[PDB]
């Protein structure tokens, strides 16, 4: 589940169609604060499709 | 004796002949790929 | 110690020292960015060419080396120095008179470690500034924390979350409010590695006995314990292709490659760098390529690739062996005569004390060759003498060369060390002739020389 | 690089699909049963007609390919082709048609299993798509025509370059170029995943398995001289006598016992390899008829392995797994052939076990003794461990008449040895 929980994690406002990296993390248009949470969810998602998830691991 | 010339036979006709060329083991040219990566500054984030 | 007559250049011969190389990628290249005592060289990855040195040298010697995209970090004895295209852009100071060890950089946060477990964090002042310019804060780690930093690594997709590795045990550090949030159980084995991994959130630790501890920092508990039979493990790398392949380098020389889908050895390379140098100290793969760029403390730097399965449909049962691909590199041990080969400028021979010689160019830095030492075939018909375990020839003491006819026979006479005839060399061919020349009196040479039109040796007994 | 030689590999690509009627012509005439003018004059339903009786005899005959009727062998699968199938499913057909020639590999001496696979030939193309494991299921069966068929149809991979003179050979080929394919380094290990994958589907027989021994013996014999090739040639048939003897059957067993034996008396190795290999051997013996087999097996992997602590104690977890499998009893019967192997190191090594664990049963030492014939040293390392045993144990008077035995043969070595620990007269008053 999770051994730790960031506490300074939730309360963070990141932007996202500020930079041409993040701007393929959105989901709708309307949408340009995420919260970190939602964020680091989106940005975990775009890392496996970047590196995919070999077998080992699991 | 019919044995060892059985055996004299078994000899002679797993004799080959021409020879079985080995396994090919040749190096290919190998070029530069273009590959993706990860960026840390999406990676880091400000405060409110 | 100024002079009026002469001025440095740049110290021609070298590629590597033993320092953890860094590299950087930059859009579909790799560059290799290694240093070199007080200064620092950036290769090409497809060509092991240089590109950039430092334009000015640095006071101390290089501790440690980071790189991004465009800018690399190198760390001399207090500072740390951000630096584009050998051009000293920007210096950090940090504001202590301890030794900075480990250098980390992810994202607008510089992650500066000293020696004496302290943690120097870096902010960008400007979100679209290029480098961290601004200091922000001043992590410590404790005695009751863990030991000395190992490493300094920041895992993939954690939110200003900076991942430290002491000798005991992991922690992370919430760099924006600067806390520790999560500490790991005790290693009992003193860890001497990590490295990040393509999978998400692990991170892979190589202790000093031959454990890989493979961390999975999400749960806080180990996965995979890869065991090495009493070797030192210096270099973690994982092969980013998408076949699952774990490159530990050892420090005595070994490189052994891991499926870890099998669970099982693939090849265990034997003594790519010499054991007293430190063996192999830094080894990664190009990320996405089957190309692994290795380096050590032996003065060198190679390349091996995975070639592609000969089997058309197995594929990854049947890998292949790594095979050796570009490598350059310069003495082992400091050089002990030097001459020159042309009028030109071009050419210098360097004999050392690592039983070698080599034809280092002044002009292009990749031109250079280590000549070779293959005894050409005796005319008479009988066999030469010598170890059939071939080893190199003794350190070379005096050296002679007339370029005056050159090529069309041998035009270079070395003088060993403690042996009673002296060898010829074929400058143009770079191999060493077929003659050698004895003393007649039973004696050692100790000078040589040749004539100007290059017919005539003469051999000092 | 050039032109043609890119070419090539496009044309390698390329080989299945049809585009003239020339192609078709070169890629309808393989043909595993008719001749060249047969194959190319019939149509899919008419091979197909013979496939459905062939897979409908081959279902009586065994049940598990009841279901390659309905995924392989049903009348939807003639529409389709290989080469109209994307990548996420001609995966898919790949080890499925593997699958089948690993149920089918044992079945080919019946002219229903070549009807059947005659169809597999023609309508997915196998024998230049996955032309691998078609020729690896086959490979025992190289004396007979059906093989020198094979070869006459197939291109060869670049890893069987060995047969390359053998494919439309009026001869077949013969003993010394199959090791000669085998001593390839990297087919070694290709055949590790097939006999791994053969092991896991559970469909491993007699001949494939008589045949991969005969030439796994082969390979390391071959490969006796180079000491640097057998080193690199132990990870491959260990890992192998690993999985054979992690199966469960009567016949990987024995297969295993046979690579154990013959690898360890060509190459000695370290203690604990071999001790590792005790342990696999004794964990799943179960089988009547590999029982003996496992024993001589044991017997010999002892001898190969010389050195200081050859005929040491064996730890307590192999003993006990020893005493369970191997009775006292047992051993003993099998020293009374009057074959009589080579046993004394491992019995050596047994009884000093024995006397270290149980410190319970020496009778069988007694008979241990008077059935074998033992060396000196090995006599002298016994003796020093029973008379440790006469200093701590509450001696019973069976270890007296042990030490009688001791001193009615050769008893200058058990007084030579208590003179190196203790007192000769000493011995009586202790005893």
């Amino acid at each position: 589940e999770a051994a730790w929980i960031d506490s300074d994690d939730e309360k963070i406002k990141v932007p996202i169609l500020v930079t041409n990296k993040t701007k393929k993390l959105r989901t709708s248009y309307n949408e340009s604060k995420i919260n970190g949470v939602h964020y680091i969810n989106r940005l975990r998602s775009q890392f496996e499709k970047i590196y995919p998830r070999p077998k080992w691991v699991d | 004796s019919r044995a060892k010339v059985e055996n004299r036979l078994s000899q002679l006709e797993g004799r080959d002949l021409r020879t079985t060329p080995k396994v090919v083991r040749e190096a290919k040219k190998v070029e530069m790929t273009e590959a993706r990566a990860y960026n840390a500054d999406a990676d880091t984030a400000k405060a409110a | 110690k100024n002079s009026k007559i002469f001025s440095p250049f740049r110290i021609i011969g070298n590629v590597s020292n033993g320092v953890p190389f860094a590299t950087g990628t930059l859009g579909s290249t790799f560059y290799i960015v290694t240093c070199v005592g007080k200064t620092f060289q950036i290769y090409d990855a497809n060509t092991l060419h240089l590109l950039f040195v430092s334009e000015k040298e640095t006071p101390s010697s290089i501790v440690a080396l980071s790189a991004h995209f465009h800018y690399v970090y190198a760390a001399y004895e207090n500072k740390v120095g951000i630096y584009k295209r050998g051009i000293e852009e920007h210096l950090l100071e940090l504001e202590t008179d301890a030794n900075v060890e480990h250098l980390c950089i992810f994202g607008d946060y510089l992650c500066a470690s000293t020696d004496d477990n302290s943690i120097f964090i870096y902010k960008k002042s400007d979100p679209q500034d290029k480098y961290p310019s601004e200091f922000y804060t001043k992590l410590t780690v404790t005695e009751i924390q863990g030991g000395e930093i190992v490493s300094l690594q920041h895992l993939a997709t954690y939110l200003n979350k900076l991942t430290v590795v002491t000798k005991s045990n992991v922690l992370l550090f919430n760099v924006r409010t600067g806390k520790l949030v999560f500490t790991s159980n005790e290693f009992p084995d003193q860890i001497t590695t990590a490295e990040p991994a393509p999978v998400l959130d692990i991170i892979a630790l190589g202790t000093v006995t031959g454990e890989v501890i493979m961390f999975n920092m999400r749960k806080g508990k180990r996965i995979r314990t890869i065991k090495i039979p009493q070797s030192r493990i210096s270099s973690l790398s994982f092969r980013t292709d998408g076949s699952s392949h774990l490159s530990v380098g050892t420090s005595s020389g070994d490189l052994i490659f891991y499926d870890l889908d099998r669970r099982s050895r693939i090849h265990v390379l034997k003594n790519i760098h010499r054991e007293s140098y430190g063996g192999v100290t830094q080894a990664t793969f190009l990320n996405g390529q089957p190309i692994i760029v290795t380096s050590g403390g032996d003065n060198s730097l190679k390349e091996y690739v995975f070639d592609p399965s000969l089997s058309q449909g197995s594929g990854d049962v049947v890998v292949q062996p790594p095979r050796y691909l570009r490598s350059r590199g310069g003495h082992s041990q400091p050089p002990s005569y030097i001459a020159f080969a042309d009028s030109q400028s071009h050419f210098m021979l360097s004999a050392s004390k690592d039983r070698s010689l080599w034809s280092f160019s002044l002009r292009k830095d990749a031109q250079s060759q280590e000549m070779s030492q293959r005894l050409h075939k005796k005319q008479d018909g009988g066999r030469v003498g010598g170890s059939t375990i071939k080893s190199k020839f003794p350190e070379i003491v005096a050296l002679a060369i007339e370029n005056a006819r050159i090529g069309e026979w041998e035009n270079i006479i070395t003088a060993h060390k403690d042996e009673k005839f002296a060898r010829t060399w074929d400058m143009r061919n770079k191999r060493v002739g077929r003659w050698t020349f004895d003393t007649t009196d039973d004696g050692f040479v100790k000078s040589v020389a040749m004539s100007q039109c290059g017919n005539f040796g003469f051999i000092g007994s | 690089s050039s032109l043609s030689d890119q070419l090539a590999q496009v044309a390698s690509n390329n080989a299945t699909v049809a585009l003239d009627r020339k192609r078709r012509q070169k890629l309808h005439s393989a043909s595993l049963i008719y001749n060249s003018k047969t194959a190319a004059t019939q149509d899919y339903d008419f091979i197909f007609e013979n496939a459905s009786k062939a897979l409908e005899e081959l279902s009586q005959i065994e049940p598990k390919f009841a279901i390659f009727s309905r995924t392989l062998f049903s009348e939807s699968s003639i529409s389709l082709d290989r080469n109209v199938q994307t990548k996420e499913e001609i995966k898919d057909l790949d080890n499925a048609i593997n699958a089948y020639l690993l149920l089918a590999s044992s079945k080919w001496y019946l002219a229903p299993t070549l009807h059947a696979t005659e169809w597999l030939v023609r309508r997915f193309q196998i024998h230049v798509k996955n032309t691998e494991m078609l020729l690896l299921s086959t490979l025992n069966y190289y004396q007979t025509p059906v093989f020198k068929r094979i070869l006459s149809i197939i291109k060869l991979p670049p890893l069987f370059n060995c047969l390359s003179n053998f494919v439309r050979s009026e001869k077949p080929p013969t003993a010394l170029t199959m090791i000669k394919l085998f001593n390839d380094m990297d087919f070694l290990k290709l055949y590790t995943s097939y006999l791994d994958q053969c092991i896991k589907h559970n469909a491993t027989y007699t001949n494939q398995l008589l045949f991969t021994t005969c030439c796994f013996i082969n390979v390391v014999a071959f490969n006796s001289n180079n000491d640097e090739k057998l080193n690199q040639l132990v990870p491959i048939l260990l890992e192998i006598s690993a999985k054979l003897l992690a199966s469960k059957s009567k016949d990987c067993q024995i297969a295993a016992h046979t690579i154990l034996v013959v690898f360890a008396t060509a190459l000695p190795l370290k203690k604990t390899i071999i001790l590792a290999a005790m342990e696999t051997i004794l964990s799943n013996l179960d089988a009547k008829e590999a029982k003996h087999s496992a024993l001589l097996t044991i017997c010999k992997l002892f001898q190969t392995l010389k050195g200081q602590g050859n005929v040491d104690q064996l730890p307590s977890k192999i003993f006990k797994l020893f005493d369970s499998k191997f009775d006292t009893v047992s051993i003993l019967t099998f020293l009374d052939k009057e074959d009589k192997p080579v046993c004394d190191k491992f019995i050596t090594s047994y009884t000093r076990s024995i006397a270290r664990y149980d410190r319970s049963k020496l009778n069988i030492i007694l008979s241990l003794l008077k059935k074998i014939r033992l060396e000196r040293y090995e006599v002298r390392l016994i003796i020093t461990d029973l008379i440790y045993l006469s200093e701590i144990l509450e001696d019973k008077s069976q270890l007296v008449e042990l030490f009688e035995y001791f001193i009615s043969i050769n008893e200058d070595l058990v007084l030579k040895c208590l003179k190196s620990l203790g007192l000769t007269g000493x011995x009586x008053x202790x005893x």
